[PDB]
DNA sequence: GTTTTTAGTTTATTGGGCGCG
DNA sequence: CGCGCCCAGCTTCCAGCTAATAAACTAAAAAC
């Protein structure tokens, strides 16, 4: 899933 | 449907904890100011421009946000030193220009205005070092699920290679995940470059595995992700039951929320235009008779009634509360089963969609649904049922329909109406009419149109069929709009407010394809049906 | 802003004579039903309950065989009460005791006290009558009939005929032909032999269509047809109450005034401003930039495309569905263009995708305008009206995503059991088959209270499962199918 | 003018031990 | 059996934390 900046 | 990653404890009400619980997380973007970072080609902007984009998008999406997420800012390569891990000869040219707090318009100004390109260059595995030690020693005071490290640079510089055990150490030992932010893609550079990759690369892979490489990113893709704000996303309670068939057969089952019409909990609150507070303003709601002279009356003469036609009923809350209707309490009880066709779509009723799986972990309860599904399915049929949230609730009688996809299998429940909400107002017939009925020409017309304005294209090999234009992927403009204007009278409160952005309009139109092709049959329309205002 | 309903029943000989109830109590637990759904849903609407035939008259110009039982006012509880007083064998025998029947009448005289009610918006009158040509025998009253049906219908007076079987069939060409008022393009309801018929079909003619709004549908920014939108369903909700003074039991007007605290004057919305905190800052915005921000497009409907039906899910449902007719007042030639779109949408099965502004300053939202096909039953009621169905289409903030589960999969046995059950407790749905148990409750509350019976009326809850029916006609499906999967400890 | 209806809010509750009447 | 009354997990002592959810509510737009 998405993760870190994205999330 | 969420990743196996994605534990059910999101989705639970509990004290403080699974839904309520707080998924605070902890950010520090660490960015390289260095003097190369300014150097660029003459079709493409600067690293330090693109990275600078970068994190004022992610700043803005955050500020948005419902999350408390924390977010501080290291910066490398700049002129002078401020760390708290400074020595005479160590850690050089960083700077902790943020420190671990909730994110501000004064950060987004800084990062506009204050920042500006260093004259230097530093180790960027020293400014990670930098970076970890702030999570390390501000994360102790409070509650954090999510520690996070993102890295832009342009690998341009030299570093020492010294320190990668204890930097992978620390990160596995605290749970601190990584992510790298580059000029370039993965999937031209100077040799210092490929050596700067290759450490990446090890980093990644020693602390992620194979899907490290799936962690390093262009500035170029980061910016055209984080463009829009945040969609909203919610996580739905799990509903806890038994699907009753008759007294003897239960199914315990979970349910959730799988369609809403979703909205932002912060409204706008009216201030004095004087003070800007909200305590000067107070509003009083009074009351007088319907005879003449407006005849004013005390709270303590009031009491409740209803209407029945033309009768006034006095009927207190006390009385109201005892003679009131009472539901047994938290059901989903089947009714019986028929013919899908006889469910219309245009019946459809309520403002949700619920999604309905056997309860958590039970294979048995798994087994039986899976039964009905399939049994419903292989027989176009469906479950009409008595549906009720809980004891205070009103009881509905709804639809439950199969719905069978790969990796999961559930019932779909929407409301069906009562009698009494069911208007069918008798309207005129336009078959039989003879006045209103088209001619050959303007049906091919209309033929044509329907044709050339397709959202839809077919022989993709898989005989399936291809949407062009698909809503249910858009976000809501509102909420995109809101913010862009939040923020515009955040940063810029003499100015008035933007005009909308075009990439909204954009992404609200058809593609320019579907646009072209209907010119022609749209003119032919015109000229074939007569149209003029009463 | 009024509308006038008066109930018209004939008293004749074979309006008490039938198992199947008698046209007459078919009539009066029909009127009363009306009387009742006009409570229930507010309605400000007149009703008026006249009798003809009967031995006893009650009309202010003393026309022999002619009864006005209830006046044009407000429906209320007596009102309601005295109706079921003629309900059933029981009330058969009242009424006829009360009024006498099969008396001998001039249907003239019959519809002169009607209109007289109305002189005492729209105005209608609703006969109930299983006599096709009543003034056959006698020529001098079937054509002052006539005449005084054709003064009404001129006067703008609507007649309409809820025409009740009779042996041999209701022939409407005989007698009634020259009588109700034809608004133009068969087009008329079959004979009422059930209740169930008698009242949709009183409740279809009663009712008039309501606008939600008049939209433009824009094909493109030139080619522009008229609309209207309606509801087709709309959520059936207790009355909110209401506010009264304790010594009188009048009702209170309320004034809802905004005053600054320190002041303590009146602020006019010239005086406020509107604020939200972002990061932290307080953010100012005027009243007007509020409803600015949130203007795109114009109303109407703003035509995409076409999409094929087959990609619009079914379980994408957000919020009830509108209604879309063409509306041939505003723009001349609208219903042309409507109706070759629904002709060729339906044939090619697909959708015309638009951008929805129902009012000015709201954000769009993408609706489905699904064709839909005109329908009519055995009774010629119409079920379906021919349209579009504007289906309202998620954003992707409205959709949620799901927990995790692993796919378990049940076996061809299992599912067999299954299929068995579920053949087991088939049955008809009808969209009508459902009342409301809090409503129901509320308002034979209410009957309790106003007519002080001091004895609530307990309804019965149509929405519980018939449990031990559906245990007896499963049998031991339940014990066979619970063997099959659920494990002896559990 | 009026009603009708809805878009847009605010607001109380949320679970499961335990004791008593 | 059914009401009400507490405690409930998380932070190197405890006090404030959190967020979906349904019904009730106001205020205003548009039809009438």
């Amino acid at each position: 899933k998405p993760r870190g900046l994205f999330s | 449907m969420h990743h196996h990653h994605h534990h059910h404890h999101h989705h639970e009400n509990l004290y403080f904890q699974g839904v309520r619980s707080g998924n605070k997380a902890a950010v520090v973007l660490c960015m390289d100011v260095g003097f190369t970072m300014s150097n660029s080609i003459p079709g493409i902007e600067s690293p330090f421009e693109q990275a600078k984009k970068v994190i004022t998008m992610f700043v803005q999406r955050q500020v948005f946000a419902e999350n408390k997420d924390e977010i501080a800012l290291v910066l490398f390569g700049t002129d002078g030193t401020d760390n708290p891990l400074s020595g005479g000869d160590q850690y050089q040219n960083i700077t902790v220009h943020r420190h671990l707090m909730l994110p501000d318009f004064d950060l987004l100004e800084d990062i506009e205005s204050k920042i500006q390109p260093g004259s230097q260059q530093a180790d960027f595995l020293d400014a990670l070092i930098v970076s970890m030690d702030v999570i390390q020693h501000e994360t102790i005071g409070k509650k954090f699920e999510k520690r996070h490290i993102e890295i832009f640079t342009d690998l341009s510089s030299r570093f020492s290679k010294s320190q990668l055990d204890i930097i992978i150490h620390s990160l596995k030992k605290c749970d601190i995940s990584l992510q790298f932010f580059l000029p370039f893609s993965l999937g031209g550079i100077t040799e210092q470059q490929k050596e700067g990759l290759e450490i990446v690369k090890m980093v990644m892979i020693s602390l992620e595995g194979e899907d490290g490489l799936d962690e390093i990113y262009s500035f170029s893709e980061s910016l055209r992700k984080l463009c829009v704000f945040k969609k909203i996303e919610r996580h739905s309670i799990h509903w806890p039951c038994r699907l009753t068939i008759g007294s003897n057969l239960s199914i315990r089952i979970a349910a959730y929320k799988s369609i809403l019409q979703e909205r932002v909990k912060k409204t706008w609150t009216v201030v004095d235009a004087k003070t800007l507070k909200k305590e000067d303003i107070q509003k009083e709601t009074v009351y007088c008779l319907n005879d003449d002279d407006e005849t004013e009356v005390l709270k303590e003469d009031i009491i409740q009634g209803f209407r029945y036609g033309s009768d006034i009923v006095p009927f207190s809350k006390v009385d109201e509360e005892q003679m009131k209707y009472k539901s047994e309490g938290k059901c989903f009880s089947v009714l019986g089963f028929c013919k899908s066709s006889q469910v219309q779509r245009r019946f459809f009723m309520g403002n949700q969609v619920l999604k309905v799986f056997a309860a958590r972990d039970d294979e048995a309860a798994a087994v039986a649904l899976s039964s009905l599904i399939h049994a419903l399915d292989d027989l176009d049929m469906v479950a009409i049922v008595r549906y009720a949230y809980d004891k205070r609730a009103n009881p509905q009688v709804g639809v439950a329909f199969p719905h069978i996809k790969h990796n999961y299998e559930c019932l779909v429940y929407v409301q069906l109406p009562f009698m009494e909400d069911l208007r069918q107002y008798m309207f005129s017939s336009l078959k039989n009419s003879k006045k209103y009925a088209p001619t050959e020409a303007q049906l091919n017309a209309v033929d044509a149109l329907i044709d050339s304005m397709s959202l839809a294209k077919k022989d993709e090999k898989t005989d399936t069929l291809e949407d062009l234009f698909p809503t249910t992927k858009i976000p809501n403009p509102r909420f995109q709009r809101l913010f862009q204007c939040l923020l515009h009278r955040a940063l810029h409160p003499r100015e008035p407010l933007p005009p909308i952005q075009q990439h909204i309009w954009n992404m609200l139109n058809p593609p320019a394809e579907v646009t072209t092709k209907s010119q022609i049959p749209l003119s032919k329309i015109k000229t074939l049906f007569p149209l003029i205002e009463a | 802003g009024r509308d006038s309903l008066i109930f018209l029943v004939d008293a004749s000989k074979a309006m008490f004579e039938s198992d199947e109830l008698t046209p007459f109590d078919m009539s009066i637990q029909c009127i009363q039903s009306v009387y009742i759904s006009k409570i229930i849903s507010s309605d400000r609407d007149l009703l008026a309950v006249v009798f003809y035939g009967t031995e006893k008259d009650k009309n202010s110009v003393n026309f022999k065989n002619i009864y006005v039982l209830q006046e044009l006012d407000n429906p209320g509880a007596k009102r309601i009460l005295e109706l079921d007083q003629f309900k059933g064998q029981q009330g058969q025998k009242r009424f006829q005791d009360m009024m006498g029947h099969g008396s001998d009448y001039s249907l003239s005289e019959v519809l002169w006290v009607c209109a007289n009610l109305f002189s005492d918006s729209h105005k209608r009158i609703m006969l109930f009558t299983n006599e096709d040509n009543p003034h056959g025998n006698d020529s001098a009253k079937a054509s002052r009939a006539r005449t005084k049906a054709g003064d009404l219908r001129d006067t703008g007076i609507f007649l309409d005929l809820m025409h009740l079987k009779k042996p041999g069939g209701f022939d409407i060409s005989l007698f009634y032909r020259d009588i109700i008022s034809i608004a133009e393009d068969r087009v008329h309801f079959e004979e009422s032999s059930k209740l169930e018929d008698l009242l949709r079909k009183v409740r279809a003619k009663e009712t008039r269509k309501r606008a939600l709004s008049r939209l433009k549908l824009k094909l493109n920014k030139d080619i522009v047809i008229s609309v209207g939108i309606y509801n087709l369903v709309q959520k059936a909700l207790k009355p909110p109450p209401i506010k009264l003074y304790r010594e009188t039991n009048e009702p209170v007007k309320t004034k809802t005034r905004t005053f600054n605290t320190s002041t303590g004057g009146l602020l006019l919305p010239s005086d406020t401003k509107r604020s939200q905190i972002y990061g932290s800052r307080q953010i100012i915005l005027e009243k007007e930039e509020t409803e600015e921000l949130k203007r795109f497009d114009d109303p109407g409907l703003m035509l995409m495309g076409f999409k094929p039906l087959v990609l619009l899910k079914k379980h994408h449902y957000l919020r009830p569905s509108l209604f879309v007719y063409p509306e041939e007042s505003l723009v001349i030639g609208s219903s042309t263009l409507f109706s070759a779109l629904l002709i060729k949408c339906l044939e090619k099965e697909v959708a015309a995708l638009c951008r929805y502004t129902p009012r000015r300053n709201i954000p769009p939202y993408f609706v489905a305008l699904v064709p839909q096909e005109e329908e009519l039953d055995d009774q010629k009621i119409q079920v379906t009206p021919p349209g579009f169905q504007l289906v309202f289409l998620p954003f992707a903030d409205d959709k949620r995503k799901m927990p995790f589960t692993e796919k378990i999969m049940a076996t061809p046995e299992q599912v067999g059991k299954m299929k068995a059950i579920v053949e087991k407790l088939r049955f008809t749905y009808r969209s009508d088959s459902f009342e409301n148990p809090v409503l129901q409750q509320h308002f034979r509350n209410l009957e309790a209270l106003a007519l002080d019976l001091m004895e609530p009326e307990q309804a019965v809850d149509l929405t519980l499962p018939k449990v031990e029916a559906m245990n007896k006609r499963l049998g031991s499906l339940v014990d066979e199918f619970k063997e099959l999967v659920y494990p002896p400890d559990y």
